RNA sequence: CGUGGAAGUCUGUUAGAGUUGGUGUCCUACAAUACCCUCUCGUGAUCUAUGUGUAGGGGUGAAAGGCCCAUCGAGUCCGGCA
RNA sequence: GCGAAAGCCAAGGCCUGUCGGGAGCAACCAACGUUAGGGAAUUCGGCAAGUUAGUCCCGUACCUUCGGAAGAAGGGAUGCC
RNA sequence: GGUCUUAAGGUAGCGUAGUACCUUGCCGCAUCAGUAGCGGCUUGCAUGAAUGGAUUAACCAGAGCUUCACUGUCCCAACGUUGGGCCCGGUGAACUGUACAUUCCAGUGCGGAGUCUGGAGACACCCAGGGGGAAGCGAAGACCCUAUGGA
RNA sequence: CGAGUGGCUUGCUACCUCGAUGUCGGUUCCCUCCAUCCUGCCCGUGCAGAAGCGGGCAAGGGUGAGGUUGUUCGCCUAUUAAAGGAGGUCGUGAGCUGGGUUUAGACCGUCGUGAGACAGGUCGGCUGCUAUCUACUGGGUGUGUAGGUGUCUGACAAGAACGACCGUAUAGUACGAGAGGAACUACGGUUGGUGGCCACUGGUGUACCGGUUGUUCGAGAGAGCACGUGCCGGGUAGCCACGCCACACGGGGUAAGAGCUGAACGCAUCUAAGCUCGAAACCCACUUGGAAAAGAGACACCGCCGAGGUCCCGCGUACAAGACGCGGUCGAUAGACUCGGGGUGUGCGCGUCGAGGUAACGAGACGUUAAGCCCACGAGCACUAACAGACCAA
């Protein structure tokens, strides 16, 4: 009677297009809860290496011993936040009201954009207060951007601009809270944001593998036996029944591959740091050698070396936070091997 | 059932010939199924370290021949992964006979065991002359 | 720990332990140690392996 | 034990003949029967060139209604014929 | 080398099995190489592929029309100086 | 049944057969499981003696089955190689074409509609793709019936 | 016995197609139905418990591997939570297969005087086409909204992004004479699916290094050919899976169902008004797309003689064209060089030894030599090349 089989690949990331930035965009972002703070923070893909930690774990029979994990070294400088956006609440949904921007720019910030050189900080931060007095006030978020040059390895120095939300206290509280890091000189850095040993989502534009077929794009199976001789090999069966006389969008078929944004969740950092602890020998391959602030994320995380990937407190956590975990050892053996 | 403490790449699949090490009278066994195992469409049912699967005896004694009995796979070839990191291979793929209740139904089992097998499967482990 | 045939220090979260028919373990630090054992090759007689020189 | 060297004898892409499978390639072809690999026979009822004979309800046929100039359960041409 | 066999190379012939240039050169296709562990589970069917292989020594069953079966099978050897 | 048709009334053998409807016959071998294969039984729908029966060593690009060995046939797919494929110069066909044509879901209609009806959707053009539909293109269907047709 | 629903079986009819709508089975890939096999929530019991039997809501997900047979069907085995059924031209041959049916060859049985037949069996027996339209998957160019850079919004759109199982504690506990034997909850793991990634393991690696057979360049050295590496051994980067990481809970409203208050009907009544609960199902949550949403959007700054963009040049985190991204001397973008990091496995030559041999000669051994050769990665380094310069634009 034909065996049922679920159907070959996904249909929750479609469509398999080009992402139209390479910044990645955030979707949702983490309830309010404790103290004001910016709702996350950025980095580059530098490569991967392991470390040897001690089970955090209380309900592993593990407890305590010593375990090998794979970790990918993310270069995560100080960014800048530059702005203030407040949105405000229309039938429409939110819409962006006015920004409170600065007076101390990043050298080369005027890569990418076109630098103000004539605001009223105090005009716009009034605007944004007689909304909160009328109750019209939506939420609050930084124009924040990161600094490549700070990164030897990455050859851009084009800043990344992209926008972070701020969660936490009240709304008055936390538009203060915002003011300050703006009207300082935005500078903050992964420290203010997160601790190592919690849990993080890691947001990316995927590795690009131009066009690729129905077997790799979409896991269908490749023509067995004696179909396999005949003049297909990696084609489908079919685009579909007689009827309904048309091709479904659901049919597996050929087209664009990786360059995609993937919102990885629930990634753990392992370890936050400065310095050249987590660099290998010969340096990372395709990337260099890391000296400077750095993230250490548990497992893969999505794009390739020199990519910018975005981190925001895990918005669904499976797991309690089990704080700073006993880094025991950092490989630094060469990549090349 | 009970964690491994180690992750396993099946090294066995359905129909495949493994050695009996145990003193039973059985010299080959051939894998027919893996308890509480169900694949997807095509896929061979696979088999690796530390599953309890249900064999037919190959070769060996008369009386032995043509039975269907338990098993425990106890070595495969494939190699496993432990907690810091290192891989682990064997010589041969090897399963000991087992009976309702898990104990084996020799007395002698017959070359190394894995460590994990011998956590899970106790009245194997206090057979096992080896424990690597 | 060490590398059962050439002898240099295999670095942890690397390596493949073979366990033979007797019951030994041999630590292998790579898989050119491994396949140079397949040959019959003792790590006395190469030149590059650290229990030679 | 040696000698002898028989054979519709064996192995063989020797030359040469043949054409099992791939239901591969081709299938507006290189080709109106092709290409490649695989396979069979290869001192004999063998293969082959040239010359010569048998002609259409007739030849030829180790027989498949096979073949008789891409034409065959009765060739081709023209005529009967509009 | 057993060889009018393969492979390589002379003599001789040719670059006319007659359109070129560019893209680490994607999907897909034709030919093909290598694939861990398992080992026919594939399929109407081992189709396709692969395994084996030359030479010498040892050794060789049932059956038989006594010719044969038979290179049965199985085991060992093989370079250079 | 314990002769009757129409002369005789199946002997040796072989037998569920490339012949056996029932049928995957029953028993056994083998496999975890065998409409297969082999042995035995065998009342044989409808075996059988030059319409030759039986048997058989040797031979076979003949049909079926089993074992050892081997392996990407499969689990389950990967990477690579050569020629294409894609872009540029040059050369340069053919198939096909009532018309209109951006369709989709339902309906209706000679009961299997891009074109009718109602809705939904739909900015134009171009590149690459695998072929769902045009009851796609190709051939006045060999099947079937019919013709006071042919051979 | 009576009343029906379906259009999966079979039959009937002859409406449609004979200037052809390609067969059965299978396969691959997509959507759906519910009359539900499992999973969730429930009611009853001849419901102690455990395991069941019957029923209700429910289509989210799952429903698998194999032996005979072309089989569909079915029989059989071991697993399983369960291994449900059905529609899509008995979905699917401008996708595959060609085993069966159903040409031409042949045999057997039966029938026939015979040619020859058979709704008997059997061996063999072919699979065309360069996509015009439409459809969808992805990629571009323009126009509209009406100068630019950057950041957003969210009408709508997609999702299964998650499904299921085992084990431990609960517990040898509740229940039961005993035998037997649960649950809530909290944990650990597995399986299927999904997305991504390459530190680790594994594969590849006709980059590279080594060994070695034949032959050719006289030997040596060093090379060519042996199908696109002669063969064997090792194998970096990258790409990969057989490797590794991630993939809730909770809210809201309901179905079946359990109830509250409550009348018609003084009582009673879960319902008629009202209300508290309650499914793996629905909605939100989460992920992905999304200013062409014609109500064609918002914000901030820059600019209208100049903001910005294009061409050009050096290159990839990108790539079939196009597109995308970065750098361009105020520079490390690419190459050379030198290190570092890696592959292989000890170079040529010379010296000692070497079974022997009068000597000639000599396979090989040792040393020099962690040697020699090589690198798709990194750093240092402006030496070389990112020069010169063109165009559009309110
Ligand atoms: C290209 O072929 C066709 O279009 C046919 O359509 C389906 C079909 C036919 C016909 O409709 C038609 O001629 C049936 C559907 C007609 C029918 O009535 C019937 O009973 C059957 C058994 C047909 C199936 C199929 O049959 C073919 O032979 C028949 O196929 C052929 O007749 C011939 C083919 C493929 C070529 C040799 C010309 C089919
Ligand atoms: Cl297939
Ligand atoms: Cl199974
Ligand atoms: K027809
Ligand atoms: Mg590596
Ligand atoms: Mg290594
Ligand atoms: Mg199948
Ligand atoms: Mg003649
Ligand atoms: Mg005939
Ligand atoms: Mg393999
Ligand atoms: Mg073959
Ligand atoms: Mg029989
Ligand atoms: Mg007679
Ligand atoms: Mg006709
Ligand atoms: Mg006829
Ligand atoms: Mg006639
Ligand atoms: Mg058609
Ligand atoms: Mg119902
Ligand atoms: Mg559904
Ligand atoms: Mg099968
Ligand atoms: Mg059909
Ligand atoms: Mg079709
Ligand atoms: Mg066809
Ligand atoms: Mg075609
Ligand atoms: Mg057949
Ligand atoms: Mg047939
Ligand atoms: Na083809
Ligand atoms: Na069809
Ligand atoms: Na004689
Ligand atoms: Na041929
Ligand atoms: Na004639
Ligand atoms: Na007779
Ligand atoms: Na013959
Ligand atoms: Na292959
Ligand atoms: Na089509
Ligand atoms: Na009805
Ligand atoms: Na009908
Ligand atoms: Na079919
Ligand atoms: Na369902
Ligand atoms: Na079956
Ligand atoms: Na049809
Ligand atoms: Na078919
Ligand atoms: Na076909
Ligand atoms: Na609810
Ligand atoms: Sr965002
Ligand atoms: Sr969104
Ligand atoms: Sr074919
Ligand atoms: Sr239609
Ligand atoms: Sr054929
Ligand atoms: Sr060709
Ligand atoms: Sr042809
Ligand atoms: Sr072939
Ligand atoms: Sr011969
Ligand atoms: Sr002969
Ligand atoms: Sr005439
Ligand atoms: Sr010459
Ligand atoms: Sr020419
Ligand atoms: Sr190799
Ligand atoms: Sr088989
Ligand atoms: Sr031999
Ligand atoms: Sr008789
Ligand atoms: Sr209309
Ligand atoms: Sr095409
Ligand atoms: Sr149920
Ligand atoms: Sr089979
Ligand atoms: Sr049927
Ligand atoms: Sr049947
Ligand atoms: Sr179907
Ligand atoms: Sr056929
Ligand atoms: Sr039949
Ligand atoms: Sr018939
Ligand atoms: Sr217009
Ligand atoms: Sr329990
Ligand atoms: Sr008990
Ligand atoms: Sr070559
Ligand atoms: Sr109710
Ligand atoms: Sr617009």
């Amino acid at each position: 009677p034909q065996p049922s089989r679920p159907r070959k690949g996904s249909l929750g990331f479609g469509p398999r297009k080009r992402s139209t930035s390479e910044t990645p965009r955030f979707n949702s972002w983490p309830s309010d809860d404790g103290q004001p703070g910016v709702q996350g923070f950025a980095g580059y893909k530098a490569g991967m290496t392991h470390v040897v930690l001690v089970n955090d774990e209380p309900n592993s029979p593990r407890e305590g011993m010593e375990e090998t994990v794979p970790v990918t070294v993310i270069e995560t400088p100080p960014m800048r936040a530059v702005a203030l956006r407040a949105y405000e609440d229309t039938p429409y949904g939110q819409r962006p009201l006015t920004e409170v921007w600065t007076d101390e720019f990043h050298s080369e910030l005027d890569r990418t954009l076109d630098v103000p050189e004539d605001h009223d900080p105090d005009a716009a931060e009034e605007q944004i207060r007689d909304a909160h007095e009328a109750g019209d006030l939506g939420d609050l978020r930084l124009i924040t951007h990161t600094v490549p040059d700070a990164v030897p390895s990455v050859p851009k120095k084009k800043p990344d601009v992209m926008e972070t939300r701020v969660g936490g206290g009240s709304v008055s509280d936390r538009l203060d809270h915002a003011l300050d890091i703006v009207e300082d000189g935005g500078e903050h850095a992964m420290n203010d944001i997160f601790r190592a040993g919690e849990y993080a989502d890691v947001a990316g534009v995927t590795k690009g593998k131009g066009t690729q077929g129905p077997v790799k794009r979409w896991g269908v199976q490749k023509r067995k036996g004696k179909h396999a001789r005949q003049g297909w090999r990696r084609r489908i069966g079919n685009l579909g029944p007689w009827n309904p006389s048309r091709v479904r969008s659901t049919v597996p078929q050929q087209g664009q591959t990786g360059y995609h944004q993937r919102t990885e969740l629930n990634k753990r950092l392992i370890d936050i740091g400065e310095g050249d602890e987590p660099t290998v020998d010969g340096g990372f391959v395709n990337y260099g050698e890391v000296d400077g602030p750095y993230t250490l994320v548990k497992g893969s995380v999505p794009g390739p070396d020199k990519r910018l990937v975005r981190f925001r407190p895990a918005v669904r956590p499976n797991d309690q936070p089990r704080l700073d975990p006993e880094v025991r050892y950092v490989s630094n053996e060469s990549n090349q091997g | 059932m009970e964690a491994l403490g180690a992750d396993v790449t099946q090294g066995l699949e359905k129909g495949s010939l493994i050695t009996c090490a145990d003193n039973t009278g059985a010299r080959e066994l051939k894998v027919i199924s893996v308890h509480g195992y169900s694949g997807t469409k095509n896929r061979h049912p696979k088999a690796g370290l530390g599953d309890k699967i249900t064999v037919s005896v190959t070769k060996g004694t008369p009386e032995m021949r043509r039975q269907v009995l338990e098993a425990v796979v106890v070595r495969q070839r494939k190699p496993i992964r432990r907690p810091d990191g290192t891989r682990v291979k064997f010589e041969d793929n090897a399963a000991v006979i087992v009976d309702e209740n898990e104990d084996p139904r020799g007395t002698e089992l017959k070359g190394p065991i894995a460590r994990e097998v011998a956590q899970r499967f106790g009245s194997v482990a206090s057979a096992a002359t080896m424990i690597v | 720990r060490e590398c059962d045939y050439c002898g240099t220090d295999i670095e942890p979260g690397t390596g493949t332990m073979f366990v033979h028919k007797d019951g030994a373990t041999t630590h292998f630090c790579s898989s050119k140690c491994e396949n140079n054992a397949d040959l019959g090759r003792e790590a006395r007689n190469l030149e590059w392996t650290d229990t030679a020189r």
